[PDB]
């Protein structure tokens, strides 16, 4: 009962997506090639909404790897815990998109999408009850902006009325890792905004910020800041995965926190983000934990939550606590200073207490935010649009793939319209 | 998958292909024979039980230069037949190259072009090495891109060109044979990175410490710019650049392709113990006019897009950091159509070091791809250097004896002077 | 009771022969000079269907081996596991046809039939009863083609009520290793219109990509590619050779799955087709059998089912199962996409269940399907053959060893109203 | 069962025969004696208690070459009266190959060739060796065919006709002979296969790197073709090809039985560590106009009928591959009314090495016999050749005075010409 398939597609994906496995192949107690080194029943009970359990005990995840480049997929491979995969889920192109999203949408995408779509088909099949996808990628790339897109339309079709997730990275105005990235953003945005139930927001700047100045780390890797990315995906999910007090799976949240179906991107913050040398100097509790939760620093989207409003947010806490505490906590983060809380949504916390912490800490909390203060981003990003399009740079490229003038202007419309939208609701 | 090809024409081309060739071997621990003691497969074939073999071709309308990579150090590494030569050379006369000497020789090296791509799986692009100021490299190299275009019009096609400044100019018909080799090339390349002799020999002194460079040593830092380029293609990054990415990245308009690579840090063995080599020192070395490969005026112009590639131990929030400062400084500019300016690249391997070389060991290196407006400025200089000695008709005797008519060159010049207009109105 | 006889001509016929014979001998385990090696009562109870029994509990097959040319037979002998065949079986002429379908069928085929007549009486009148026959060889080549059909028709005009079994690999358009394949395909399937009661068509291309991409196997050879035709030769008669639950013998198949007397040209297919390194991911089991014996890719015919239409199927399982689970899957597959099933034919699933699967694997189907889908290879040979004898191409030769015109006219003909009568039912 | 005997008529057949039996001896562990230290049996007989003899004829109207044979390294391997010589040649004079001097030594060939038969059990044909412009290998050739033809009707005999082109003719009256040698050749042969010189000449100077090539050198190539036709009849394979295959498949039409065979790869000792050798490499080579035995304009006619006979290590998917990558190319035209191209052909043996050699040892090989309409041309070229010689009667009055009419090299001519009609209909 309630099965997922999870996909992740270009590099950023890929990466992420494998510490996400790593991660919740930990918290399961299943081993890299080894097949079950579980402590608990718990544990055992739920395998089946992420793993497939072939002869004398094996287990392995319902994950689809995708890629254009076909080196991405050879280092996933390489990495110690990569025999845990099943061979035939590497689903890689030949030459990669090279940060144009016409290719990764038109030219190699479509060549690619047969296979996977075959392959998603044989997940669905085999399998009694399907909940839901999960899919993790880019939108300032080719392949993961672009095929990804495709991909999920694709789904779609299929199947009408199943959950669509996304964990999406987006681009920052300070850092940017590619000249194009306004266009990427723009024209993969628009598709996601008709074929996704609910997506998550994450920028690399906040994460750095978080890494240097909460944790107190001089040197970050890709892989620290992905860590508390996968910790966030399994933190949504947990009500899925074990037994609590009050159960919250991707549905629920979805139903929850989405008043209006072109508002569906969440920002996802987590607690406690704790330094090596610091966290002898906390007493473990919930009031931390929310006041923690709340604060700017603590977005994984780089926007301000002071300059906009909440619609709604989603606290899921994991470990044992009074839920009487929690509510309290709630009702204090709401009356005190309500000036950030949209009067017309009365109540707009929504709490999941889930019995079973992660490993390492006793007691922590995922919040999922829908804040007026998302548009800030898609604002940024517009401006960039019109700076570019206005002199028609780098048009040509994509002209070159099919795209024309007139997709583009859809796009930005559209996302000004969303924008629009944020602002009215604030 | 994913290889690339490498093409070198005439004395430049070949000369650099040597040395990076070098490089390229003890960076995989190749040693001269061929044998290894994958990643690599990018730049090198295998065949038979354990020999390794450069997936590049080297021509030539004369046999000299060629003759001493036939018998030397690396006579091993290539079969003979990757190694075209035997004939007169274009006698610095563009025509010769292009008509009647480029005519003769074109079969046979395209025959082993189509040979080489068929051997791989699926290969990206060509690497084309050449002077401007060669018949040879003028006139052959436009013919040769024209075949290529013919066959593959796909596929990606990057050169190295070197450059001619006018104050250390060694040839006296060196301004003909650029500007009509130019428009030739204009059509069918994806992107040419320019290197000027005279900014080399600058560098050298200043920061190598070396007052008598020859062409040997000038090759070398070459070659280093050409690794840290492909680096990405050959290794395991944290994150990746290719081929297809800097036509992507570099250009934001068909005829503006002509973008200046950089390089640092450059350390004689002496200097370094004296040297806190840090992220962001190397970014701020990168924009110091005195670190240009090509002496353009870069603080006159404004930047269009710059790709930045390290290579060795590097924390990326650093080089963002750095980014960010550099952003902050007032007196570099972007042009206002493009907020973000920097494509960032990384790679895991330190830049190798050469036994008997010039260059320090370093543990953090870094290659700036960067297109700026200024570049403009030596294109105008050309044209003036030309329009005197056309003036007169001098030299030009030559080539209308070559089978090259007079109109063509008004042309040609018509051409520049459009593109030079072009660059004017983009930097607004 | 229930004994067979196997033939094998041309080069084809005799390596795949050799190929089931090592096979069934292994599975029934008897030793290639060795007498007897078997493990169970099970296996020595129906030796008698292929085998005889000489003096000291000795065992040697049914079986005889025909070729035109001699080099083959030599090697066959040449082989460990040769000596297990009765030297009077060994039956072959002077000189190979050479691809000329009609030295095959008159010069020399004619010279070789006698002797062939006489030991296949021998054979029966040796035996209490008699079953059927089993011929391998080729529809591409001179003996396998025209000596084969020539055989066939002999035996035909012997015992008109006996079953007459054909394994007839066919040509693949992209990959001809005769230039005079469509005249020598045409008339030896005209031959089989009339005599045959059930054709098994394989074809090498399909087995090839199946190597390639399924098992995912650089270097295939001839010998890993016949594996899987003994595999399925092995499949169709187990019932036969063991207690089942449920038992469906040759006859049995035929009365099931020819709807007209024209149409029994049988696609086979073969579960489970299993890589070395990815085995061990997947959990052996009915459903997955049942969903990789309908995949397009493992039709051993290289025919897309999804162009035509499923008269009948039969299924046939090895190993312990639930008969309710297979039936739950048959009835899945049927409703889910009737759109390639004829509703003339209310229930096109025939299933057959038996106990003791083959050596290596612990559950196996074998999947065998008459679909209108096969008049597409009849169509590409019938349009090359029209492309030959517009111009006479190659024409002379034949006329040489006494075929004329008409012959190919009429043959011709036959062939399209086959297709016609296809396509009719479709 | 299933021998074949060899037959070398003229100076021509001789020579090309000497390095055939050489290199079957050096194949099956024969010394030059006789004794091994069965497969073979299809070109040696036995006889005695260990030694072994060639199932061969030679034949020479003059003792000269055939009496190097009878003393030479060889002497020991041929019985004396499997070597016929002893008078007056054929002086380039068709006729008295045919008529004047092939009258007298022909009865005893054909008793030789009668008791090689009745030795074997039910060979299947002939191997008949020689050139066209010789007087000998041309009228003899002819009378020999025609007495193969009376006694058995139904076997197979096929060739190796010497052809001239016109730039390397070394013989004045070479058109006559090979026109007059020709119309009689096409009745009673399966099929002949063409070999010129010159191209011999061209692989040898580019693939082997050899600039004065013998004509000992250009034998040893021509053998190996041999081998790898009839590798098959001596050796167990993968999938198998006889004598009687290749008549099946290279004949669309009686008259049109003259296909081109092609050999790769051909390399020097120093070349191979720097080759991949594939499997689709050398099917490329095969069809690239450089390695063709004859000099024919390959790529403006179309292919009608093609074998591919493959020895070594061989996977059968690659060459299928390969074969369906070679059709998708569209430069090469097969006729439209033959869809499926190529027959193909596997054999476990790779070939073999000659002490002394110039070829290196390899491990996949392959030989195409291809049917090209290209092939008409040089008929043509030859016609033209003859029509202006017989304008005036030049030469004439030698063959008028050997028994042979005016007349005659009319219906020649005409027969040469209707067979070239036919070439140009069948291609459309
Ligand atoms: N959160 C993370 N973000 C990353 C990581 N690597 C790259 N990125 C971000 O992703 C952006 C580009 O995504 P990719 O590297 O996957 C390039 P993509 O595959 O989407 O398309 P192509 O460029 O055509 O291959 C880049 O601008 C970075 O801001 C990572 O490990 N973690
Ligand atoms: N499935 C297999 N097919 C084969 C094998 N060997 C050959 N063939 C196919 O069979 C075709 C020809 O069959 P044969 O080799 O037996 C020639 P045949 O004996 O039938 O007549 P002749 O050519 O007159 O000897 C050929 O075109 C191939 O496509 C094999 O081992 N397995
Ligand atoms: N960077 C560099 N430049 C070189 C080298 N050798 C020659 N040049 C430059 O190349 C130009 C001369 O052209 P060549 O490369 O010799 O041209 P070519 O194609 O060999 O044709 P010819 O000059 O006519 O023999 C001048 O501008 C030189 O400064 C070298 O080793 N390194
Ligand atoms: N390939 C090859 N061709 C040869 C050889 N020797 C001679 N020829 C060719 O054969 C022709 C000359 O005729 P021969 O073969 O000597 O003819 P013959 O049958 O001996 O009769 P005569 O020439 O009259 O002595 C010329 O076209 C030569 O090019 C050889 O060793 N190899
Ligand atoms: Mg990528
Ligand atoms: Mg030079
Ligand atoms: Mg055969
Ligand atoms: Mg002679």
């Amino acid at each position: 009962m309630r099965e997922i398939v999870h996909i992740q597609a270009g590099q950023c994906g890929n990466q992420i997506g494998a510490k996400f496995w790593e991660v919740i192949s930990d918290e399961h107690g299943i081993d890299p090639s080894g097949n079950y080194v579980g402590d608990s029943d718990l544990q055992l009970e739920r395998i089946s909404v992420y793993y497939n359990e072939a002869s004398s005990h094996k287990y392995v995840p319902r994950a689809i790897l995708v890629d254009l480049e076909p080196g991405t997929m050879d280092s996933v491979r390489s990495g110690a815990f990569g025999h845990l995969f099943r061979p035939d889920n590497f689903i890689f192109g030949q030459s990669g998109a090279g940060n144009n999203w016409a290719k990764g949408h038109y030219t190699e995408g479509a060549e690619l999408v047969d296979s996977v779509l075959d392959v998603v088909r044989k997940e669905c099949e085999n399998c009694d009850c399907l909940q839901g996808f999960q899919l993790t990628h880019s939108l300032g790339g080719g392949t993961g902006s672009g095929m990804g897109t495709l991909l999920i339309s694709k789904v779609r079709e299929e199947y009408p009325d199943r959950i669509m997730n996304t964990f999406s990275v987006v681009p920052s105005p300070k850092v940017s890792d590619t000249v194009v990235e306004p266009y990427n953003a723009t024209l993969s945005i628009h598709q996601l905004v008709e074929n996704t139930d609910e997506t998550y927001c994450i920028d690399n700047e906040a994460l750095y910020d978080i890494c240097f100045r909460t944790l107190k780390l001089a040197t970050p890797t890709y892989g620290d800041l992905n860590h508390l990315v996968s910790a966030t995906m399994s933190g949504v999910t947990t009500s899925l995965r074990f037994p609590g007090q009050l159960n919250a799976d991707l549905r629920k949240l979805a139903v929850n926190m989405v008043p209006f179906p072109r508002l569906h991107f969440f920002m996802p913050g987590f607690a406690p983000l704790t330094a090596r040398g610091s966290q002898q100097y906390r007493a473990l509790t919930v009031p931390e934990l929310t006041q923690q939760m709340f604060d700017a620093k603590n977005m994984m989207a780089a926007c301000d939550p002071r300059h906009g409003r909440y619609l709604t947010v989603a606290t899921v806490f994991r470990g044992r606590m009074s839920m009487k505490e929690v509510d309290e906590q709630m009702l204090a983060i709401q009356s005190k200073n309500s000036s950030y809380f949209v009067e017309w949504i009365p109540n707009n916390v929504k709490v999941a207490v889930c019995d079973i912490p992660p490993r390492g800490l006793k007691m922590s909390s995922t919040f999922i935010g829908n804040s007026t203060a998302i548009q800030e981003l898609f604002k940024r990003i517009s401006e960039q649009f019109t700076a570019m399009f206005r002199r028609k740079a780098f048009l040509h490229w994509y002209t070159g793939e099919g795209m024309d003038e007139m997709e583009f202007t859809e796009a930005e419309s559209n996302m000004n319209d969303l924008v629009s939208e944020y602002q009215q609701y604030q | 998958m994913r290889e690339c090809i490498s093409i070198h024409v005439g004395q430049a081309g070949v000369q650099i292909g040597n040395a990076c060739w070098e490089l390229y071997c003890l960076e995989h621990g190749i040693q001269p024979d061929g044998q290894m003691p994958d990643s690599f497969n990018t730049f090198f074939s295998e065949t038979g039980a354990g020999k390794h073999v450069p997936r590049a071709v080297f021509v030539d309308l004369e046999p000299t230069v060629i003759d001493e990579v036939r018998t030397g150090t690396y006579r091993q590494l290539f079969h003979p037949e990757q190694l075209i030569t035997g004939k007169e050379d274009a006698a610095n006369n563009y025509a010769r190259g292009h008509y009647t000497i480029g005519k003769e020789i074109i079969d046979l090296v395209l025959d082993r072009i189509r040979k080489l791509a068929d051997q791989c799986t699926g290969l990206q692009g060509f690497l084309v090495f050449h002077s401007f100021g060669g018949g040879t490299g003028s006139g052959f190299t436009s013919l040769l891109m024209e075949r290529l275009s013919v066959d593959y019009g796909k596929k990606s096609k990057l050169e190295f060109s070197i450059y001619p400044a006018p104050q250390v100019s060694t040839a006296v018909v060196e301004p003909y044979n650029s500007i009509l080799t130019t428009h030739t090339t204009l059509e069918h390349s994806d992107c040419a990175f320019m290197v000027d002799n005279e900014a080399i020999y600058d560098i050298c002194r200043r920061n190598l410490d070396i007052e008598r460079p020859t062409y040997t040593n000038l090759n070398r830092l070459i070659g280093q710019i050409v690794s840290s380029i492909t680096a990405s293609l050959r290794f395991d990054g944290a994150l990746n650049v290719d081929l297809t990415e800097f036509q992507t990245n570099l250009v934001p308009y068909p005829r503006i392709h002509f973008p200046l690579a950089t390089y640092a840090p450059v350390i004689s063995a002496e200097k370094a113990y004296h040297e806190q080599l840090s992220v962001a020192e190397i970014t701020n070395a990168c924009f110091e006019p005195a670190n240009q490969m090509v002496k353009c005026d870069p603080r006159h112009g404004k930047y269009m897009a710059c790709c930045l590639l390290y290579r060795g131990d590097v924390v990326p929030k650093d080089v963002n950091a750095a980014i960010a400062t550099i952003k902050t400084k007032r007196t570099i500019q972007f042009v206002d159509w493009c907020p973000t300016g920097f494509k960032v690249g990384i790679n895991y391997q330190p830049p190798t070091v050469v036994p008997g070389g010039d260059l320090a060991k370093v543990q953090r290196a870094v290659c700036m791809l960067s297109n700026t407006t200024a570049i403009a400025e030596a294109w105008a200089r050309l044209d003036h250097k030309f329009d005197l000695m056309y003036a007169k008709r001098a030299f030009v005797h030559w080539y209308v004896g070559e089978g090259m008519e007079e109109g063509e060159f008004s042309e040609a010049r018509e051409d520049m002077a459009a593109l030079e207009k072009d660059y004017e109105e983009v930097g607004v």
